[PDB]
C-alpha cells in the first residue's frame, strides 16, 4: 500500500 | 494555507501526522514501515522507530512545522483529526490526563496528532488513547525529545 | 509626517480548522 | 486551546506610501495586532480594550491612517513610551491579565508564539534565544499570560553578539496609567 494524505489542519486556523 | 497536520490513511485505517522539524512524523502502527504518496511517487520514511512507535518521512507539500516546546509547560492541548482541542494535564513524559475524559470515538483516528503547549508549540504526539469502560481518560504520547533525537 | 498605515494584522483568536478544499 | 497566532499582509510599499500621505485607509481590519508602517519603519500595534497601542519610539506623535482620513491619537505617553488610538473599526481587542502569570509567550511579527520566562516588572526571559533580526519588527507586540490576555507590549531587546536573550516590556498597567494621564 501507501499513506496517502486525504486532508489537512492548519492550527491557527487560517482561512487566507 | 498550509497545514502543520495531514490527516493521512491507509488500506484500513485513517489517523494523523504531525511536522515537526521538516519531518512529517506519525505512528508506527498507523503507517508501519509504509512509503508515503507524492504527486512524483512514493517517499520512503527517513525514520522509522518500531520501539517508539515513531515514524517520518520527509513533510509533504502544502505542510508548515510546528515548533518544539521550550517552556516546559504541563498544560497540554490535543488536536483531534476534527481540530478538536482537548486540554491535557500532563502527568508524565508519556501521559497525560484529559481534564474532561471523553468517548473513545471522540479521540479515534487522532493518533499521531500533536500534543501542544500553552503556546501551540509540540510538546509530543499522541501515540494511543488510554480509555477505561470506553471512556478516554487520559492519553499516551512520543515526547518531542524522540523526535528531536531520533533526526 | 504621514500617517501610520496599517500594511497587515495578526489573528490570535483563530482555531485549529480543516484546510477547505478547492 | 493554546495560543496560535497567523499572519495577512494587507498592502504593500506602493500603498502603503499613498496612504501614508492621503491618511485615508479604505481596507477592512481583522485582528487583535496590527502591523504597522512609517515610512521609516514598520512595527506592530496591539489593540487592548478598545485602543489600539503601540510603542512611541516608533509611532511617535504620528496619526493613523483610516477610513475617515487621520485619526489623532487618544494617547500619548513619551516616558511611558506609549501611544494610543482609537481601535480600528473591526479590530478585536485582547484584555488585561488577571492572574499574575510569570510565564509569558511573545507574539512576534511573523505570527511566532515565543515563550518569556518574567523576571521583573518589565523583564522576560526567552526561554529559546534568538537572533535579534527576528525579533525585530515586532515593536508594539503582545505579551501574553497562557490564557491570551494582553500583560505587557515588546519595547525592547535584551541582547549581545546579536542574540536577544531577554526582552524588555511595557506593562500592561502603564496602559491604564497612561490613558489615567
Ligand atoms: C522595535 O521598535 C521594532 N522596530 O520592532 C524594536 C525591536 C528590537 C528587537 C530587535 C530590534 N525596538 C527598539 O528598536 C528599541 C527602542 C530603541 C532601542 N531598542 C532596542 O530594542 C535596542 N535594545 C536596547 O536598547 N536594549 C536596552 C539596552 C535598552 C532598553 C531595555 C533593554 C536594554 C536594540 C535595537 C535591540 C539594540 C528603544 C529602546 C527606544
Ligand atoms: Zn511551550
Ligand atoms: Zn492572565
Amino acid at each position: 500500500g501507501s499513506v496517502v494524505i486525504v486532508g489537512r489542519i492548519v492550527l491557527s486556523g487560517k482561512p487566507a | 494555507v498550509e497545514g502543520e497536520v495531514q490527516i493521512v490513511s491507509t488500506a484500513t485505517q485513517t489517523f494523523l501526522a504531525t511536522c515537526i522539524n521538516g519531518v512529517c512524523w506519525t505512528v508506527y502502527h498507523g503507517a508501519g514501515t509504509r512509503t508515503i504518496a507524492s504527486p512524483k511517487g512514493p517517499v520512503i520514511q527517513m525514520y522509522t522507530n518500531v520501539d517508539q512507535d515513531l515514524v517520518g518521512w520527509p513533510a509533504p507539500q502544502g505542510s508548515r512545522s510546528l515548533t518544539p516546546c521550550t517552556c516546559g509547560s504541563s498544560d497540554l492541548y490535543l488536536v483531534t483529526r476534527h481540530a478538536d482541542v482537548i486540554p491535557v494535564r500532563r502527568r508524565g513524559d508519556s501521559r497525560g490526563s484529559l481534564l474532561s475524559p471523553r468517548p473513545i470515538s471522540y479521540l479515534k483516528g487522532s493518533s499521531g496528532g500533536p500534543l501542544l503547549c500553552p503556546a501551540g508549540h509540540a510538546v509530543g504526539l499522541f501515540r494511543a488513547a488510554v480509555c477505561t469502560r470506553g471512556v478516554a481518560k487520559a492519553v499516551d504520547f512520543i515526547p518531542v525529545e524522540n523526535l528531536e533525537t531520533t533526526m
